[PDB]
This record gives C-alpha cells, structure tokens and sequence, in this order.
C-alpha cells in the first residue's frame, strides 16, 4: 500500500504532460455548433407603413 | 355680392378596420385603414 506514493512520485511527469495537454488543447481550435433545430424560424417579412389607396380625380 | 356657404353638420360612427397590403417584389407596404359611416345632423348647411 505504500507502493501509491512511489506511483505517484515516480509518474509526476504526467503532470507536467497534462499541463501541456490542456493549455495546447485549448489552443487548437474547437468549434461546437449548436443547431437551429428541426422547428424552423422566419420572419415577418421587410414591412413598411405607408398612407393607403388615395381616391383622386 | 360674394356669394358664402354656411353650416353642414355630421356625425361618425364606426364601420370598421381595414389593411391594404401592396406588394413589390416580395417586400410588403402596408397600410391600415379605419372606414366611419355617417349620420348627418342639424345645423343643415347652405350656400347664402
């Protein structure tokens, strides 16, 4: 049972390997690409008020 | 004698609502539009 803290003296290198995982993982380029999902969005439409049918002669 | 019109007296009652929609190349111009009915009331009205 005391052979863990030998693992672990001996392996602490992996530490300094972890630390090299994530601050160059972080620095490759991720991307999560949340979806629009299967429902649809869209707009109204391009809507302008305007006075309506004026009835001249 | 300069001839002048006098009086002409109405009233507005509501008729209803109205949306005119014109349309140019899939862009929509709207408008809308309230229609009053009338009923006319005195003083009546006169040219003098």
């Amino acid at each position: 049972a005391s052979l863990i803290y030998r693992q672990l003296l001996t392996n602490s290198y992996s530490v300094d390997l972890y630390d090299e995982i994530e601050q160059i993982g972080s620095g490759k380029t991720q991307n999560v690409t949340i979806n629009p999902g299967p429902f649809a969005q869209t707009r109204y439409a391009p809507v302008n008020w305007d006075h309506g049918e004026i009835n001249d002669s | 004698a300069w001839p002048v019109i006098n009086g002409g007296a109405v009233s507005l009652h509501f008729a209803g609502v109205t949306l005119s929609t014109q349309f140019t190349d899939f862009v929509s111009l709207n408008s809308l539009r309230f229609r009053f009915s009338l009923t006319v009331d005195e003083p009546p009205f006169s040219i003098l």
